[PDB]
């Protein structure tokens, strides 16, 4: 009930990695770069966006596993452990991949999206793929 | 809906 990966991967790539800089992503059939408020795992109950939140589920549903090598690692510990509020949830080994277990709350950020969807396109789709 | 095209 979203985006394909690879279009996904694209666009929210696009921002992240010249746009956003590592930012909150807004999912709706489309991403957008969030930089004024940011995120945390809310699941808009108290403070945050609609769009994080189903980012989240769409980024989170569409890995369901995944592998995320070194990169998606570090990616999500990036994205993660940045600031605070510990959202994301990860397990490594795949000798240099990790699984990515991760919500704890419903919002998602631009690279976090992209992190997930980095692995997940890449084991999933990989340029389009299904 | 939402958005027509994304990036």
């Amino acid at each position: 009930m979203n985006l394909s990966l690879s279009d996904l991967h694209r666009q929210v790539s696009r921002l992240v990695q010249q746009e956003s800089g590592d930012c909150t992503g807004k999912l709706r059939g489309n991403v957008a770069a969030n930089k004024e408020t940011t995120f945390q795992g809310l699941t808009i109950a108290s403070g945050a966006r609609e769009s994080e939140k189903v980012f989240a589920q769409t980024v989170l549903s569409h890995v369901a596993n995944v592998v995320l090598t070194q990169e998606d690692t570090a990616k999500l510990l990036q994205s993660t452990v940045k600031h605070n509020l510990n959202n994301y949830d990860l397990r490594s080994v795949g000798n240099g991949n990790s699984v990515l277990v991760s919500l704890r709350s419903d919002q998602m950020t631009l690279q976090d999206a992209k992190v997930l969807l980095e692995a997940a396109l890449r084991q999933e789709s990989g340029a389009r793929g299904s | 809906d939402e958005y027509d095209d994304p990036f």
